[PDB]
């Protein structure tokens, strides 16, 4: 009926979240006071995948800080930093057009979108039974995954999140893919839409085992971009506004410390 | 393809989608 | 021979079938097309938009509240317009304060945003429609970089839209529905529009006989 | 608007074709019950009736040469002429001119033969 055992199959499938890598040749960490107002060309060059892990300070979000969209144009992205690379950026409904126009001014061609459809944790809990911390949320999600054959008689349209927005109700999260040319991709290996059950507080802040899915999607877009130690000497993947303790191997993590 | 004439759902006038020229094919086959 | 008799009787049974259907047709039979609908059949590049404007201001006194558009993009089906031809339509004069819904394919996302801002609209939302199979799974289509399993309708707004004739946070921005015939759209986008604008004037361009609805002005070629 | 029932009729009258609309403004449901581009306008009906005066029931080449019914379909002419007389066959009235039909009433009132669908069976 629901087919939720197939919609959320990845959530339990053999997709283990990766552990943080130590400061060694398999990774690289950079600490900068400000990312937009700093020269990023010296940290790396000839990149072909740049993931901007940006959390925007939009009016829909209930006054919990973040980046400013008007400062994105201040960011300098020279041709030396990448020549032909795909740029991934976290979008919001308020600033989609501004992001598109800024990436056009910088020389990037909008190519693709990626969407996460959000289901409610409380809705699934109520369907199964009848200020939470990270550990409590994780264990509640494991519980919901365990009892996946109980709520299969429900209707999916009753499980979606309905977040506030002056026009509609938010149910998805958006990742924009822009292209620049001056890469031997594998094309259609990941679906354009994914399903995820999440808490209703900060659905924008993609958590672990969801950010891991995004990392795997980005890494399988470019199979030739794998950083095999020894044969190569420079990392060809970069992330801005990364996590201070979780260092993904093969990536250059830039921390706004 | 006698049964293929009405295999598809045509409008009530187009249901003779091939019978139109059969209206004269029958005449010519009656001639010889 | 025998095939002659078989074809004769087949033709006969169709003849009385057609006679019965036409007898019911010329007796007051109702069609699937609803009443209270305004089906203009014309060419959009040749339509006298001044006549439509005058009719709208004469019968209603004000322009449309929601304009849905499904442009025939010149990506390659058989009756399509060009980007500048679609841009040249007097959309600026058909609406003062309200929303515009444009079903934008992936190849025409950027030009859709450009046209939306050219006509004087602020890009404020977009609705994603996700395609479902008969069982309830996700439908898979051809992809450019990722397997396309959804389609986007960009929503721009212009003018004073806080008149009280529109509603906030009406419903989800996701439409999880089954894939019907080619180029067709789900019927609950109209329900979401009614939730957005209850009892308002709506205009659809490049409409078809499937899209005919109550309280709806539908302009089309094959319509 | 406030009273949409008159508004839709007025818009149909002032913007829609005379085939799609009606004199008062109501929908021509007979137009929407058939495929687009294949409709039997009353103009075609009177054209066929006048063609009966011109040549009558028979071969259908000269009736489509002057094209009284514009770009009409021959089998549609030989089929819709049956409903003029109310008989499923036209072998009794081949190659003759008819002023007044006179056949609808007599063939419709035939209790001995079939009265189904306002017609007379073989
Ligand atoms: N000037 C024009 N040139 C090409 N198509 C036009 C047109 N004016 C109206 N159309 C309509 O646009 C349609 C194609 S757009 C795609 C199909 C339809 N609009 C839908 O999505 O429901 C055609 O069926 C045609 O009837």
């Amino acid at each position: 009926d629901n087919q939720l055992s197939l919609l959320l199959k990845w959530r339990n499938d053999k997709i283990p979240l990766k552990s943080a890598s130590e400061t060694d040749n398999k990774c690289k960490v950079v600490n900068v006071k400000n990312i937009f107002k700093s020269d990023l060309s010296k940290y790396g060059a000839n990149l072909q995948a740049l993931f901007i892990n940006a959390l925007w300070k939009v009016k829909s979000r209930k006054e919990k800080e973040g980046l400013n969209i008007n400062d994105l144009s201040n960011l300098k992205i020279p041709l030396s930093l990448m020549k032909n690379g795909i740029l991934f950026i976290w979008s919001e409904k308020e600033i989609l057009g501004q992001i598109v126009e800024i990436m056009e001014q910088k020389g990037f061609t909008y190519i693709e979108n990626f969407s996460i459809m959000f289901l409610g944790l409380n809705k699934c809990l109520q369907s199964i039974n009848h200020e939470k911390s990270i550990e409590q949320v994780t264990q509640e999600k494991k519980f919901v995954m365990n009892n996946l054959d109980i709520l299969k008689s429900t209707d999916i349209n009753n499980l979606f999140l309905r977040n506030n927005y002056p026009y509609f109700k938010k149910t998805r999260h958006t990742l924009l893919m822009f292209r620049r040319i001056g890469l031997e991709l594998r094309h259609q290996r990941t679906s354009d839409v994914v399903f995820e059950v999440t808490d209703e507080q900060d659905p924008s802040k993609v958590d672990t085992m969801m950010k891991e899915y995004v990392y795997q999607m980005i890494e399988t877009l470019l199979p030739k971009a794998q950083f095999i130690p020894g044969v190569d000497k420079h990392l060809k993947m970069m992330e801005l506004f990364a996590s201070t303790d979780n260092y993904r191997p093969g990536w250059i993590s830039v921390i706004e410390k | 393809t006698l049964e293929d004439i009405e295999n598809e759902k045509f409008t009530n006038l187009e249901i003779l989608t091939h019978l139109y020229n059969l209206k004269a094919e029958i005449v010519r086959r009656l001639a010889e | 021979q025998g095939l002659l008799q078989d074809i004769e009787k087949r033709i006969l049974h169709y003849k009385q079938l057609f006679f019965k259907e036409q007898n019911e047709i010329a007796n007051g039979k109702r069609s699937m097309v609803p009443d209270n609908s305004i089906p203009i059949c014309s060419d959009v590049t040749k339509l006298n938009f001044q006549a439509l404007i005058d009719a709208q201001m004469r019968h209603a006194g004000k322009m449309f509240d929601v304009i849905m558009m499904d442009p025939p993009w010149q990506l390659s089906a058989y009756d399509s317009l060009s980007d500048e031809k679609i841009q040249n339509m007097p959309i600026q004069s058909l609406q003062q304060d309200g929303f515009i819904f444009v079903w934008a394919i992936n190849a025409k996302y950027r030009v859709t945003i450009k046209m939306i801002e050219n006509w004087g609209y602020k890009l404020v939302d977009e609705i994603t429609w996700v395609k479902k199979t008969v069982n309830g799974k996700i439908a898979k289509g051809h992809g450019f970089y990722l397997q396309h399993a959804k389609e986007s309708c960009l929503i721009g707004v212009k003018g004073d839209v806080d008149n009280g004739r529109f509603k906030k946070n009406i419903a989800s921005d996701v439409i999880f529905s089954e894939r019907r015939g080619q180029s067709q759209k789900p019927e609950e986008i109209y329900q979401y529009i009614n939730q957005l604008c209850p009892n308002g004037n709506y205009l659809e361009i490049f409409a078809r006989r499937n899209n005919l609805h109550d309280n709806w002005v539908s302009i089309g070629n094959e319509l | 608007p406030l009273d949409f029932t008159q508004y839709a009729k007025n818009m149909r009258k002032d913007l829609s074709n005379q085939d799609i609309c009606l004199e008062d403004g109501a929908l021509n449901h007979s137009y929407f019950l058939t495929k687009k581009g294949q409709y039997w306008t009353p103009l075609n009906q009177k054209a066929l009736q006048r063609g009966i005066e011109l040549f009558g029931v028979g071969n259908w080449k000269e009736i489509n040469y002057d094209e009284f019914s514009g770009k009409a379909n021959i089998v549609e002419l030989e089929l819709r002429t049956c409903m003029i007389l109310g008989i499923n066959d036209i072998t009794e009235y081949y190659g003759k001119k008819i002023s007044e039909e006179e056949q609808e009433e007599i063939k419709k009132s035939n209790i001995a033969k079939g009265k189904k669908e306002n017609k007379l069976k073989d």
